[PDB]
């Protein structure tokens, strides 16, 4: 009653549960719609899941997780400047690791209960997920070490096809990955 | 205090609260109610299409989302004074000022829920059109444009 | 008013009617500006940025609770006909300022 | 304090004020933000004006100095009056006060040395308007000065409340 | 028995009388008497009284007494941004509300029960104390708005008058009232 | 909560305790030993010479020192800002940023006692000396001046 | 039990015992020994005592001790100021006490129980540290009234004496505090 994390119920859970999923109000009100909070979740089971996940899923996706966990908390990192002065005034390495971390939670941990094919999702298209968005990230970091402005990175149509992702359905999956992966090669040095 | 065991376990228990205010009611408005900290469960489940009139919800949580943006301003010109202050702040502390004097302080009147729903929209009509991200355009279009000096809580 | 500079400029500078004060040095300008500023804080004082970068930081001590003295860097004669870097200024009086870079 | 029921209802009256402080300061904050971006602007504009001014002045003051000896504009320098009570208003901006130069006039444009070839004529004038527009560069300095010193202590503040009170 | 109004007793006769006089430590410390809290307390005899109040005193005494507890209650809204910035960082509208309840405090509120005349007011002196006060509040408002400065108010010699009314005898307020009430008016009709 | 009945009452019985810390856990930081709280009472009776080295100690008080420095310097800044620090301070608050990401934090690694010694004066290495004042003149310029970080 | 000084126990103790003398947790966090908070203890001995000490340890003794107690006072009341907006926005004489205070709370107060010569303490060797800690305040405090800047006070080679004071021996100790002494009152002079 009143939410608060002291309550002794709360603090017997927590010393025996392997897992915390936190939901939050706050993000439900910004229609982040499975509103679970992930700096306030956590998990004790990644350790021990991690031979299970290089042999079923992929050789290297624990790497890929803690890469994608990484630039969340680089994410929530910047929250202060972005809010003192905004986005638009930041440099540009700090706006790409910002648009990235948009990217994210628009396109990988934000999932629709409603929809016909997002409503699930299997092991596969997370990880491929995850290598497009790592791959796109290189990419433009790359691109803007180059000299490239980032509001040219930013009208990419490779963004486009990233973000219609969760939407293609299980068994015609690879193959859009595939496509996909070839266009996010083909962009930025490929064309300047 | 909201921490005591018997408001504590009825809202543990009931859907909701409705909340009176001390200082609505020493400003002379009644009923005292403070839209703010107030909340109905079950809400949703009973206004709409057939029930009430389709723009119910988004004008609720409009005339929410404004009268708290209108007391934030009404904090905030206290200090900084009401010329660092834009064009749509002033709308805001007029509506503010508005809405506490005819959306609740309403006396001993019997409202129905056209007329609550009429004064609702004239008092959203002051903030310009395109502010109302909460309301639909359909509902805008058909309602949005009315005065104060037709309908109102003093007639 | 008073004006810190080059001896060349500080010739127009008083054919304007200023107060031109030559200097070639930025030990020899920081000495003049403390003499300009000790003998009294009315005069405006426009220092030259090659002879002194900040001229409110070599006087900082000696300028505590003074307002009309107002001191400003000015670029000078032989940078004047050359690219002046008017973003690299702003950059860092921003910095100063705010503490943060956000030129973007 | 003293442990009482009373004293808890006073200390959670209390946190919730300084929340709400909190909130009221940061709102401030983003006002005056907004307030610095305006005059960031404003003044690169007025440092451009002032280097062409200067560019000009220059040119202008360099061209005398070949074609007439420096001993007439010398001279032209000892016989011209000089500049004295330059208007020193002050200006209330966010409560604080802060001086606001304003050249009422370079004497007038009122004398001139009995000596006055045309190369040198032309850059006295080059002066004055490079003048006028120093004038206007120092204002526009000052207030953003000011404007920077209000955030820095609303967000001191801000940092205090957050991470003390 | 530790000031705690919380305590049983406190609770139990909370809920069946029908006026409420809360008194302040605060106060009583600062020696400011009766030393009344005036946040804490309430009176729910009002409505009922309104007819005799109208025959009886003045047609319009209830209208005063309702803008005399506005005022109060702005004040008291207003003195959580005084603690939280200081009184110097207001407004002039918002000094000029914390002065005007400051004044109600210390000449209207304030009584002394050991003077020989001050010990005993009648309802008329009281409401001839609260249109005085009224008027001088509804000038002073009037003349920030046509840019007086509020330090300028403050040293206004009618505010000598508004707070030795309290001390004058019954017989002799009548008169003192009306002389009060020109004065007031040409004080701020002559500056400006 | 340190004061809870079971680790006060635990604390007054044993040697010292080693005391994790949440936040260098959310910062990625492993063992999470938080060294300020930890204590051990008995450590004096095994180090000093004839075991381990002669300037253990001494060394450890300094880590102490500079890291209580280092993070009263932090409480500082995130008041003020980085901007208006002194010199000194802002080689204090360094030297604990180094000293959280090299020392405490070490994965899998069993480390010896000499590494973790050369490590400690790598570290303190970044202070001007002189302010080592709970180390002897002696060990200082015998083991003072490594290079920053060997790793 | 937690360190709470209001338990049952010490409570009854207090109420008899002429000394309190309150350890801290935060002074053994920062390793501060022997962490003897001097803000909350208190002993009634000590102006008994004043003759004794007048006849076997020194002459001036509790004037020195006095006057050693109020500028910890004043370094202890300025902590709270110089916390909240930084040391570089304070007058020199503030910076100039915080920096003694410091020095105080380093060099006098801590001791070393497993130091070899450090361990004790005799009454001679307090007095002249005490001595030669007063001399320097007094000396910096004329320097910063001619204009000496408070960092180079701050960088002078004899605080390294005054710092070392306490490791030296009860034997050569007298002739490290003359030669300190000399040194104190030589190095402003130099300095100007």
């Amino acid at each position: 009653p009143g939410g608060d994390m002291s309550e002794p119920v709360t603090q017997s859970t927590l010393r025996i549960v392997g897992a915390f999923w936190r939901l939050d109000a706050s993000l439900a009100f910004r229609r982040h719609f499975p509103a679970i909070n992930w700096n306030g979740s956590y998990s004790l089971f990644t350790s021990a899941l991690d031979p299970w996940y290089r042999e079923n899923v992929a050789e290297d996706y624990p790497e890929l997780r803690d890469a994608i966990s990484e630039l969340l908390q680089r994410e929530a990192g910047l929250q202060e400047i972005v809010q003192l002065v905004g986005p638009d005034a930041l440099q540009d390495a700090e706006r790409l690791v910002i648009e990235v971390g948009r990217i994210i939670r628009e396109d990988f941990l934000q999932q629709n209960a409603y929809h016909e094919v997002d409503a699930y999702c299997s092991m596969k298209k997370a990880y491929g997920i995850m290598k497009m968005i790592l791959a796109f990230y290189k990419e433009a970091e790359a691109a803007i070490k180059r000299g490239v402005s980032i509001d040219e990175i930013l009208q990419l149509p490779v963004l486009e096809r990233i973000g219609r992702a969760r939407y293609v359905s299980e068994e015609e999956f690879p193959a859009y990955f595939e496509e996909a992966m070839k266009e996010i090669q083909g962009a930025f040095k490929a064309l300047a | 205090d909201r921490t005591h065991p018997i408001p504590d376990l009825t809202g543990y228990i009931t859907e909701g609260q409705i909340q009176l205010s001390r200082e609505l009611h020493r400003k002379g408005i009644y009923p005292p109610i403070d839209p703010l900290p107030s909340l109905s469960r079950l809400m949703n489940n009973g206004v709409g299409k057939g029930k009430t009139r389709e723009d119910h919800k988004q004008v609720s949580d409009q005339l929410y989302s404004a009268y708290a943006n209108g007391v934030d301003i009404r904090k905030l010109v206290a200090i900084i004074g009401e010329d660092a202050l834009t064009e749509n702040d002033r709308r805001y502390l007029q509506f503010a000022d508005a809405f506490e004097r005819f959306f609740i302080n309403q006396g001993q009147q019997n409202r129905s829920i056209e007329e609550s729903l009429q004064i609702a929209w004239a008092l959203l009509s002051m903030l310009p059109q395109g502010e109302l991200k909460r309301i639909s355009k359909d509902h805008i279009g058909k309602y949005y444009g009315q005065k104060l000096e037709e309908i109102w809580g003093a007639p | 008013m008073a004006v810190i500079a080059d001896p060349e400029t500080a010739q127009g500078f008083r054919l304007a009617g200023l107060e031109g004060y030559g200097a070639s040095s930025a030990e020899e300008a920081q000495s003049l500006l403390e003499t300009l500023v000790e003998r009294g804080g009315y005069a405006l004082v426009a220092v030259d940025e090659a002879l002194l970068p900040d001229p409110e930081r070599a006087v900082e001590r000696l300028m505590r609770g003074r307002d009309l003295p107002v001191l400003l860097p000015i670029a000078g004669l032989k940078e004047a006909f050359q690219g002046h870097d008017v973003e690299g200024y702003m950059r860092e009086l921003v910095r100063k300022t705010i503490g943060f870079d956000i030129k973007l | 304090v003293s442990p009482t029921r009373m004293n808890l209802l006073q200390r959670r009256g209390q946190l919730r004020l300084a929340q709400k402080g909190v909130d009221l300061l940061k709102k401030k904050r983003d006002a005056l933000v907004a307030e610095f971006f305006g005059l960031v602007r404003e003044a690169m504009e007025a440092r451009k004006a002032l280097d062409q001014a200067a560019k000009e002045a220059y040119a202008a003051l360099l061209l005398a100095q070949a074609f007439d000896g420096p001993e007439v504009v010398a001279g032209a320098a000892l016989g011209v009056p000089p500049l004295e009570g330059v208007e020193a208003e002050v200006e209330n901006v966010w409560g604080s006060k802060v001086p606001r130069l304003k050249a009422t006039f370079p004497d007038g444009a009122l004398l001139s040395p009995v000596g006055t070839p045309a190369y040198t004529l032309e850059a006295s004038r080059a002066f004055r308007r490079y003048a006028e527009a120093l004038i206007r560069v120092a204002n526009t300095e000052t207030r953003l000065k000011k404007i920077g010193e209000e955030i820095k202590k609303t967000t001191r503040r801000v940092n205090a409340l957050e991470q003390v009170v």
